[PDB]
């Protein structure tokens, strides 16, 4: 509104050459081709319409695609988990007891997934829903090494998620996950990336979750114009760098990847969810999965299954390590800053 | 409107005739390309001034 | 909120609000007057387990 | 462009209808909630 | 069936108003050309 | 031959526009508008007895 | 409540006299009063909404 | 046209709806019979005068 930063101030309002571009176009000339040679309210409602009319006088910023999806709140809880977490959508659940009968190698129990999932519908009642990211960490917490913060994820879930004995669902949904790998219907073939949390509107039994299926994170209309900001938070058991572990100190844009690990043994099967940050091409990633996760390759013939997640566009990608309070429990959480979401597909490595 | 000519028998008589056609307009276009260059955008825009 | 779909353009409008019920004690009553069609036929349908 | 001038009118009204029919949904929208509110403050007479 | 859509230019200048208002689609079969639109549509123009 | 179809004239509606403040029910409400609310966090009200 | 009622006398009349005739012959259609619809599709094209 | 009433979620939002329809006339007649008598033809013509 006519400040005194008058050098580049015109450039941020969209510039100085734009009036010069409009000088040869609009200011001059006769070309295209020429010839030869009622005290408070009203005006409060009046300045309300004036707050509408100024938006009609005129019409940089990137583009979004917001997605809404009304989802029951058994497994995931957008209430407990703050704005800026990952969300993972699921398929339809009744295809699970039939596809386990066919894709199973001979000598395995096909009727395990039909009963393990059947005891979660009987545990979540104590339909393509949603599972948030922080709920999924504590289910696979029994296969992470430091294990101090894998139990910190499990601490705030049983006490804060909407639902009676979500920890009973945790030992059932992880039993559902351990029934996935055994019955050969793999969990990467079910989980679908949904956007990061910007807002959610709940009700009885269900919630209207809004997210960002494509775009940046930090400038979304959150819904509350008091706080139009939202940063991405990931717990420290799933966050795996690859720049420090290989002395790769060179700057550049960084990529984000989801990574699953499988472990196929006779009634000793583990699950793990990792979120890998790297500067590597997606064609030059499976060699790194050979390097760290060749340990489960010897015991296993798919052993890993990954998917793209998004891009940190900074020449120096920026990380933070704080302990946010999920209710009354502090969990070590890696903070990612300025993430531009671009989804992708999955991959098998048999 | 076509004409006749009268004739003697025993040839059965011919009557005045008429003709009606319509036709359907057929449609075409033409094309030519004007393309500019980047620096020419900068100068006209006023950015490189 | 402007979010385009189907070639169209959507404008969703919202008016945030708040409600407090400033009565102490019961300020409203709801009495049931008549009865329309009882929905469920009162039948004999046994149950199967 | 000569027709098109006739066409805007045919489009511009189609805002007027929509602009009215929408804002209306709020006035009628309020009176809705008061009911859905007052039905939950209110116990029945017999009780 | 020959259900020609109604003529918007003429209906732009109506002869007289309707009075009662009802959900119309409830009973269709009285009419011939019947159309629903959500807030606006492309063919109107 | 001469044939034609015809319109014998067209009829619109008028959406009845309703101010809430017209209805009797406006007695129940006490309606005071924030021009700025969504900024606000929990508001409180106080009673004494 | 009353005995003698007041009643209109005449019918209405729709005659094709005028430009509404030509369209019946040439165009093959008719509009009830085209001497008005035809008019107000001119002023509207100018003034307002 | 049809009015709206706004609602809270999680009801998917509803948009104004416009109903268009046309009706078609149906055609009828009436009948009456005038008949004369034979001799009455003669007299009027004048043949029997």
């Amino acid at each position: 509104t006519k400040p005194l930063p008058t050098a580049p101030m015109a450039w941020a309002e969209s510039s100085p050459r734009e009036l010069a571009g409009h000088a040869p176009l609009r200011r001059v000339l006769r070309p295209p081709i020429a010839r030869r040679d009622t005290r408070a309210t009203r005006d409060d409602t009046e300045q309300a319409v004036d707050k509408i009319l100024r938006g009609a006088r005129r019409a940089g910023a990137p583009r979004y695609h917001l997605t809404r999806q009304v989802t029951l709140t058994d497994l995931c809880q957008p209430n407990a988990e703050r704005a800026g977490a990952l969300l993972l959508a699921l398929r339809h659940p009744t295809d699970l007891p039939h596809l386990a009968r066919h894709r199973a190698p001979p000598g395995r129990q096909t009727e395990r997934l039909a009963e393990a999932w059947g005891q979660l519908l009987e545990a979540s009642a104590l339909r393509a829903g949603l599972v948030s990211f922080n709920f999924l960490v504590a289910a696979c917490a029994a296969a992470y090494d430091a294990r101090d913060a894998a139990e910190a994820v499990r601490a705030h879930i049983t006490t804060n998620y909407g639902g009676t004995r979500a920890g009973a669902r945790l030992d059932r949904f992880s039993e559902c996950l351990r029934a996935m790998v055994h019955t050969h219907v793999f969990p990467h073939e079910v989980m679908r990336f949904f956007g990061g949390l910007v807002s959610w509107v709940t009700q009885d039994e269900l919630a209207s979750v809004t997210a960002v299926c494509s775009g940046p994170q930090e400038a979304t209309h959150t819904g509350h114009p008091g706080r139009p900001r939202s940063a991405v938070t990931i717990p420290a058991c799933a966050f795996v760098d690859l720049d420090a572990e290989l002395c790769l100190g060179g700057p550049g844009a960084a990529f984000l990847y989801l990574v699953f690990t499988y472990r196929q043994c006779r009634d000793q099967e583990l699950c793990c969810v990792y979120v890998v940050k790297s500067q590597l091409p997606p064609r030059g990633l499976e060699a790194a999965l050979e390097r760290l996760f060749g340990r489960l390759r010897i015991t296993n013939c798919t052993y890993a299954a990954f998917a793209e997640l998004g891009v940190m566009p900074d020449d120096s990608p920026r990380c933070l390590h704080r302990t946010e309070r999920f209710g009354a429990v502090g969990v070590p959480v890696v903070i990612l800053e300025g993430v531009v979401w671009r989804p992708g597909g999955w991959r098998a490595c048999a | 409107h076509q004409p006749l000519i009268a004739r003697d028998g025993p040839h059965p008589v011919e009557q005045p005739v008429h003709n009606y056609m319509t036709k359907v307009i057929d449609r075409r276009a033409l094309n030519a390309a004007f393309s500019l260059a980047t620096e020419a955008i900068a100068l006209l825009t006023g950015e490189a001034l | 909120a402007r979010h385009e779909t189907g070639g169209g353009v959507n404008f969703t409008l919202t008016q945030p609000r708040g409600n407090v019920d400033l009565g102490v004690g019961y300020t409203a009553v709801a009495a049931t007057a008549t009865v329309r069609n009882p929905v469920t036929d009162m039948g004999n349908l046994p149950q199967n387990f | 462009d000569g027709i098109s001038l006739h066409r805007q009118l045919r489009a511009i009204q189609q805002l007027a209808r929509n602009v009215q029919a929408v804002l209306g949904a709020f006035e009628r929208g309020t009176a809705d909630q008061m009911l859905h509110v007052l039905l939950e403050k209110a116990p029945p007479l017999a009780l | 069936r020959d259900p020609p859509g109604y003529r918007y230019a003429a209906a732009m200048v109506p002869t007289g108003s309707i009075l009662s208002t009802i959900e119309v689609a409830s009973h269709r079969r009285l009419f011939d050309f019947f159309a629903r639109v959500r807030s606006d549509e492309n063919s109107l123009y | 031959d001469v044939e034609f179809d015809a319109l014998l004239g067209s009829y619109c509606n008028t959406l009845s526009l309703v101010r809430f403040l017209e209805l009797g029910l406006s007695v129940a409400c006490v309606c005071t508008k924030f021009p700025e609310l969504a900024y606000m966090n929990e508001g409180r009200v106080q009673f004494e007895v | 409540e009353d005995t003698e009622a007041d009643v209109p006398v005449t019918y209405g009349e729709m005659v094709l006299n005028g430009a509404n005739l030509v369209t019946a012959l040439v165009m093959g259609k008719a509009v009830r009063s085209l001497d008005d619809v035809g008019r107000h599709l001119l002023e509207m094209q100018e003034e307002q909404l």
